[PDB]
């Protein structure tokens, strides 16, 4: 006869309940802007070069 | 002042200052929400809740759990976790103390980057730093050289590590853990058909997994005695309500360890893994690992795995060579307790992040900067 | 009647008639087998596939890879691919003609002696021969002195070829193909964090390979334009499924073989070893190298490699005397082409293989016979 608390909360809880919505908002668009450094990592592998040949 | 330490290795989590003997308590990282409409107006309504208080109070309460795959999933609610266990369990204000960060290794650069701004920017901390669980696994183990395999509520791991040294090309990680594992529990629960799947009764499992387990010796054998006794069935209650008595079932879940078909994927499993890391790495340090051999955490818990590991072994290795394993009492704190020496030792007032350089550069500057 | 080369040069596999400017069609070397209990009864079981065949039905199968390091791993599925190469494409019985092996130099005998084992009494085959990559290189090349770089599916090569002879002293042989860098890539890729790793999925990569790798020109320079930039970062679909896009990610893919730490050897690397194998070799001639140079196959597909080894050369060249490289278009494909023009030559019937020898003598023929 209506929209209600009882519908509402229906929807409010699946919301809660659907993990692959926040999940994927999360970690899909986290995942782009991932990395920028000039590594020291890498910095090993060059000191380790300079050793190499 | 001190110096305080976050164990973020999965499954309950663990939190102590450096020089304790064993952290202050320790927390699932479960969370959860309200299910139903809330019709005691008396009550305050708190839309999330955690640890133990959520525990008890699960029933009505659904729950989200924020690591996948040792992946951390949502960051907001990591906060909400965090900021209690520092004011709830703690009584600590970010000031306080340097604070070390636990991390699986091998994986993207997102959780080092949000974690370290969030920590510097959301709580304001003198110093920090992300050290990786065999680092730890060894100091606590006290063996400079080694391999260790941990395989903890979370992403499952082999790394040979080399006295001060890292061999990162060597390591491999997995998505194993017993969770996953746990899940896969049901779909042979259903064939005694005593059957409920959601969140809560997922983790009554966790109970069985303690009790219950045991690891298989040889598995035809097992299935020899499977078929003679009943002996390797045991009687055990519901948390409350019934009786519940288990056959085969219990041994049979550890072997997707040995064989990941039962859900079914392919990497040749830990002891294959393992060799083949090894026969990666090089010819002369093998003898020392055939030698020094350390396993901790979650699944190491049950009884007998080493053993039934060894028997692996001397199958792959050339048998001429001396082999034995690690199996401390200790090894599900082994991580916190690792981070404890590693909070020690006066290097990391060298070594530490500090707000400066978070001011000066980014994120950017841990990937350098830390391993 | 008339002659037929197979190769066996890695990756897909190659094979045609004398003269025929290219070969009929070309196939992955692949074996997979099946991973799940078969459910459909209508289906006919095979226990296992090959070739593009595979390719499409790959998902419930599984690979295996016959193929390490260019040493074949197991006999009889390479008899199986075989069989299924000469009836399905080529329409082909043994007795047909001479054939024309295809080998990695430098590599344990019993490559040798097993596969003309095999091929002499399986087959049954009019006249046999392996033959050196090199060789066939220079020939459709058309320079007869040179040096080759082609690092294939399979082991990489350095062979410094004078006009009419080996030199194999002089010759550099390395496992550090594509395949391997590959698998390295799912290590870079978990910084990005889509992850995955199984054979095909391994495979999915090389599509990446094709499409998104590009060499580096300088690495510092490079990284400086990775701080200012996106054109360096690219977006590319799913082969099905998400979109996806990747930065330095890519162009830091090939540097390994300048410098493999980031899966860590010491060999000083491409260019390193060949100026090491030519001070190796003696004064005069260096000349003719320094303009003859000559590169193939898998990797060398990459846009750029020619350009910054001459930028190498020209480092460790005294920079007095001229320096070029050749780039042909079609490298990939040059070794069958060059074996359609060993076959061509009369002088070969001196030189094959007869069955009668194979009935005389055994395996033991060839390494005295052939290089
Ligand atoms: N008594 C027990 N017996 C066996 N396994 C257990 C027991 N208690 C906890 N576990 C399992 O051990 C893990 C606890 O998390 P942990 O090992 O700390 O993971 P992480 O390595 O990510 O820190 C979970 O997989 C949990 O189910
Ligand atoms: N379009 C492409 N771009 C770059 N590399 C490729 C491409 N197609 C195939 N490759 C690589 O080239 C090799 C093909 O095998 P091949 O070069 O014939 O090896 P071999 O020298 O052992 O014969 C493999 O390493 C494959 O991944």
């Amino acid at each position: 006869x209506x929209x209600x608390x009882x519908x509402x909360x229906x929807x409010x809880x699946x919301x809660x309940x659907x993990x692959x919505x926040y999940x994927x908002x999360x970690x899909x668009x986290x995942x782009x802007x991932x990395x920028x450094x000039x590594x020291x990592x890498x910095x090993x592998x060059x000191x380790x070069x300079x050793x190499x040949x | 002042t001190t110096a305080l330490v976050c164990d973020n290795g999965s499954g309950l989590v663990k939190a102590g200052f450096a020089g304790d003997d064993a952290p202050r308590a320790v927390f699932p990282s479960i969370v959860g929400r309200p299910r139903h409409q809330g019709v005691m107006v008396g009550m305050g309504q708190k839309d999330s809740y955690v640890g133990d208080e959520a525990q008890s109070k699960r029933g009505i309460l659904t729950l989200k759990y924020p690591i996948e795959h040792g992946i951390i999933t949502n960051w907001d609610d990591m906060e909400k976790i965090w900021h209690h266990t520092f004011y709830n369990e703690l009584r600590v204000a970010p000031e306080e103390h340097p604070t070390l960060l636990t991390e699986a290794p091998l994986n993207p650069k997102a959780n080092r980057e949000k974690m370290t701004q969030i920590m510097f920017e959301t709580f304001n901390v003198p110093a920090m730093y992300v050290a990786i669980q065999a680092v730890l696994s060894l100091y606590a183990s006290g063996r400079t050289t080694g391999i260790v395999l941990d395989s903890g509520d979370g992403v499952t791991h082999n790394v040979p590590i080399y006295e001060g040294y890292a061999l990162p090309h060597a390591i491999m990680r997995l998505d194993l853990a017993g969770r996953d594992l746990t899940d896969y529990l049901m779909k042979i629960l259903t064939e005694r058909g005593y059957s409920f799947v959601t969140t809560a009764e997922r983790e009554i499992v966790r109970d069985i997994k303690e009790k219950l387990c045991y690891v298989a010796l040889d598995f035809e054998n097992e299935m020899a005695t499977a078929a003679s006794s009943s002996s390797l069935e045991k009687s055990y209650e519901l948390p409350d309500g019934q009786v519940i008595t288990i056959g085969n079932e219990r041994f049979r879940c550890p072997e997707t360890l040995f064989q990941p078909s039962f859900i079914g994927m392919e990497s040749a499993g830990i002891h294959e893994t393992t060799y083949n890391s090894i026969m990666k790495c090089d010819i002369d340090i093998r003898k020392d690992l055939y030698a020094n051999n350390v396993m901790s955490g979650g699944t190491t818990m049950y009884p007998g795995i080493a053993d039934r590991m060894q028997k692996e072994i001397t199958a792959l290795a050339p048998s001429t060579m001396k082999i034995k394993i690690i199996a401390p009492p200790e090894r599900k704190y082994s991580v916190w307790i690792g981070g404890s020496i590693l909070a020690s030792l006066s290097t990391f007032q060298q070594m530490w992040i500090t707000k400066q350089e978070y001011d000066e550069a980014g994120p950017s500057i841990v990937h350098r900067k830390c391993f």
